[PDB]
């Protein structure tokens, strides 16, 4: 069972090189076509341009020339080399498979899980993550909300789990915000049975892949 | 390059319903190049039809794709709640490969009314010299939904933020978060601090709020 | 039929008179054991080998001192292959037609002249490979094309023969490529052209087509080139030429319609261009 995986950095500045990886795992480079798919928050999905095993490309000519794509049959790993990077390359960035080798099989039947690159002058910050505690203003009857905002931090992705994943249900974890000052706000709540507030801990682990950060808050009432 | 419009933008309908999406090029495509997609929040897109008609590995005989020359469409029998997504057409004719903007079907379900619940600022962020104050809307339908923030009355304009969640996977529904942020001294200054919302799930807006520290 | 002298060239069992997609259409002996040798006398323009297992390139010189080399010719002092085309007309500077022959053709002699193994009185040529992007002529140690079968290929040398874009500018040449290929051979597919039989003084449609989508020219050379004449599966096996070496491009309905009949005259349809397993995959006049 083939696996697609990018990999590469969050953020870049402008006019510098955005280079990604996909590291194909599970099933032969032979035979097929491998894109880069890139889809912009505003727009919809973009191709940027293909490569087959023998070492032919082909790009999309919107990008200018820009995008470079080159693929090591060693080990299995295709790359995207894109020059001269403007904040509207910001999106999420796809490796996709076609079905086969001939025209009619150049549908993308494999993909990977994107990753996301923002391209900006603004540099790497940190999360800070602070506790929304339950109160009398926070739990209806028998039924407690609880949750940790995460704030101040940049670039995006933020994702955010309830006690390592062993609290999953009534957990909301919102889209961020982009705030006046640049930097992003995340909040993430959970609802919880109201007896358990004074003997349960409630731990939201905060990741932050830019910047490398892991982070555990206790919610405790309050 | 070859151009896809896609139509409706949005659909609203309940499971057991039959979703007609229509996709439009600026020429002519082969039947054998076209393909349609779909995708889910927070992941890629899944093949669903390619060659205009044939269905990719796995996907139930409910979706169905057709078309000729510059009219393709696609057709879901029985729509269930696994099936609403996002869904795509996509041309492989001629380079550069293009893609249609995409058609939202969301889950036609009951009117529910949100719980509304207030945090305020933590000790932690105010000893940071700031001050936010977070209102949670739980479990809502239709999407749409209002937020007014009351310090001391006081209507308040240009310092909050909102978003929304995607459809729960469980009710369909949805969940919005609003965050009001002062400086501490600001925040310090006042006293009640209220979450006023209006939903058509509501007889009449709900207000919840707290006095600082009290 | 006025398009006797023209289509000639087309006439590929007489022309090339050997596979095309693999070529071994001779036998040879060398230090008294038979191997099987290409025979097509009409360059194969754009054909290449893919190694499917290894990361090298099939023109890469073979291993000496083996998945790190390739099918070309092992270093030599004098150095034989790789060699340009000006190194090669100043190597053979006395003799008087070098001046004459052409790029694949003299290519194609420096490699026969090639001792085979020390053997003096071997009946055996190695092929060869011209590039006219770096104007290089690289002889094959390397004769054999296709090695691709489950037996021992699911699951690692395995190669293919193919074209492809990266074989753009490549020629493959057996010992017998002819001094005159420019006159009879294919090598430029014919725009505004379609194929077709000449019966009762007018020139029909081909009869039985087998119609395969493509999205370009190069992709209906390429199905034609798979499906073309070869001299090996996947005395017996040897095609002489015969199999499906031609194909109809429709370009507006994206169609490649392939047949093993040879054509002897051509119909004016704008939409349509004519291509053989032998023709350039690119090339147009």
């Amino acid at each position: 069972q083939v696996q697609l995986r990018e990999s590469g950095p969050h953020l870049v500045k402008p006019s510098e090189t955005l280079s990604l990886t996909c590291n194909v795992s599970g099933g032969t480079i032979n035979r097929y076509y491998w894109n880069w798919i890139r889809q912009i928050p505003g727009k919809g999905l973009e191709w940027i341009g293909n490569i087959y095993y023998t070492g032919t490309t082909e790009t999309n000519p919107s990008l200018e020339g820009r995008p470079l794509i080159s693929i090591d049959r060693t080990t299995q790993q295709v790359s995207l080399t894109l020059t001269s990077v403007t904040p509207a390359d910001t999106a999420v960035y796809y490796c996709a498979r076609t079905r086969g080798e001939w025209s009619p099989d150049w549908c993308l039947d494999r993909w990977g899980r994107g990753t996301l690159v923002t391209v900006s002058s603004a540099s790497t910050k940190g999360p800070s993550v602070f506790p929304l505690a339950p109160s009398s203003k926070s739990t209806s009857g028998g039924t407690a909300a609880l949750g940790c905002l995460v704030k101040d931090y940049f670039p995006e992705p933020v994702t955010v789990s309830w006690n390592s994943g062993a609290l999953t249900s009534g957990v909301h974890t919102f889209p961020a915000v982009l705030q006046s000052s640049g930097l992003y706000s995340l909040s993430s709540v959970v609802t919880v049975p109201s007896s358990s507030l004074g003997t349960q801990t409630y731990i939201c682990n905060v990741n932050h892949k830019p910047s490398n950060t892991k982070v555990d808050k206790k919610v405790e009432p309050k | 390059e070859i151009v896809l419009t896609q139509s409706p933008d949005t659909l609203s309908l309940s499971p057991g319903d039959t979703a007609t999406l229509s996709c439009r090029a600026s020429q002519t495509i082969t039947n054998a190049y076209f393909a349609w997609y779909q995708q889910k929040p927070g992941q890629a897109p899944r093949l669903l039809i390619y060659s205009t008609s044939t269905r990719a590995s796995g996907i139930p005989d409910r979706f169905s794709g057709s078309g000729s020359g510059t009219e393709f469409t696609l057709t879901i029998s029985r729509l269930e709640p696994e099936d609403f997504a996002v869904f795509y057409c996509q041309q492989y004719v001629r380079s550069p490969w293009t893609f249609g903007q995409g058609t939202k079907v969301e889950l036609k379900r009951t009117v529910a009314a949100p719980s509304v619940f207030i945090f305020p600022p933590s000790d932690e962020q105010l000893k940071s010299g700031t001050a936010s104050v977070v209102c949670l809307l739980n479990n809502f339908y239709p999407r749409e939904a209002k937020v007014q923030w009351k310090v001391d009355n006081a209507l308040q304009s240009g310092n909050s933020q909102e978003s929304v969640t995607e459809q729960d996977s469980k009710d369909s529904t949805y969940s919005l978060s609003s965050t009001l942020t002062l400086s501490k001294a600001d925040y310090e200054k006042h006293k009640v601090y209220a979450c006023e919302v209006t939903h058509q799930g509501l007889s009449s807006p709900v207000t919840k709020s707290f006095n600082r520290g009290e | 039929n006025p398009w006797t002298e023209y289509m000639a060239k087309y006439d590929i069992e007489e022309v090339h008179g050997s596979g095309i997609r693999v070529d071994l259409g001779e036998d040879a002996e060398v230090a008294g054991t038979q191997y099987r040798l290409p025979s097509g006398k009409c360059p194969v323009f754009g054909k290449g080998i893919i190694i499917e297992n290894s990361n090298t390139a099939f023109l890469t010189p073979v291993a000496t001192g083996l998945k790190d080399g390739g099918f070309a010719f092992p270093p030599t002092e004098p150095l034989m292959s790789p060699m340009t085309l000006d190194e090669m007309r100043h190597f053979y500077k006395d003799n008087k037609y070098v001046k004459n022959l052409d790029e694949l053709t003299l290519c194609s002699r420096h490699a026969g002249n090639m001792i085979p193994d020390n053997d003096k009185n071997s009946n055996y040529k190695y092929p060869a490979v011209y590039d006219d992007k770096d104007k290089k002529c690289h002889i094959l140690y390397i004769a054999a094309q296709e090695n691709n079968g489950p037996r021992y290929c699911n699951k690692d040398f395995c190669f293919r023969p193919a074209k492809d874009i990266s074989f753009q500018n490549y020629a493959y040449l057996s010992k017998n490529v002819v001094d005159n290929w420019e006159k009879v051979c294919p090598r430029k597919n014919l725009q505004n052209a379609k194929f077709g039989l000449w019966v009762d003084g007018n020139c029909e449609d081909i009869p039985h087509v087998n119609e395969f989508p493509a999205i370009d020219l190069f992709e209906c050379n390429k199905l034609v080139f798979e499906l073309s004449a070869s001299d090996q599966p996947k005395d017996r096996y040897k095609s002489h030429g015969k199999g499906y070496n031609w194909g109809n491009y429709n370009t507006e309905t994206q169609k490649c319609e392939i047949f093993n009949v040879k054509p002897t005259c051509l119909i004016n349809n704008a939409a349509y261009i004519a291509t053989t397993a032998l023709s350039h995959p690119i090339e147009v006049e």
